[PDB]
């Protein structure tokens, strides 16, 4: 549909609208924050919910974070709605196939 | 820790395991609400 295709190409839809209750971002990523700190060089409590959403293992998530950020700034990333697209993009193209 | 990280790919919000989670949670919550924290002037002892 429209929202996963947008989230593949651009920002995940974070605007709560005249839908049922919420946006596509809180529908997929159950409880996170746009513009939050993410030390996914090591781990966090978000790391459960991102694997809930995308269906990734641990080292495949580490490799999918090696790309789309480079191997220099994996530690301190302030992920807005466009940086979650970098993770949704590389991990929903396989599962829709 | 183990309960927070067995929730990773298991216990999805569209499944049947979370129904059993909720059924085991209501049996604790109803009995605890019968134990404490109501207006105690009313005789509320059972689930009915």
């Amino acid at each position: 549909s429209v929202d996963p295709f947008i989230a593949i190409i651009n920002a995940v839809n974070t605007t709560h609208t005249n839908e049922n209750k919420t946006s596509f971002f809180q529908q997929i990523f159950s409880t996170l924050d746009v513009d939050a700190g993410f030390n996914f060089l090591d781990q966090g409590s978000w790391e459960v919910i991102i694997r809930k959403a995308l269906g990734i293992t641990a080292e495949e998530l580490l490799r999918i974070a090696k790309y789309c950020f480079g191997k220099s700034s994996i530690s301190n990333v302030k992920m807005n709605s466009k940086k979650f697209s970098q993770l949704y993009r590389m991990a929903m193209i396989p599962r829709t196939l | 820790n183990i309960a927070n990280k067995l929730r990773v790919n298991l216990g999805s919000p569209t499944s049947t395991v979370l129904n059993k989670i909720n059924e085991s949670r209501r049996d604790a919550l109803v009995n605890y609400y019968l134990a404490k924290n109501v207006s105690g002037d009313e005789k509320i002892k059972t689930a009915e």
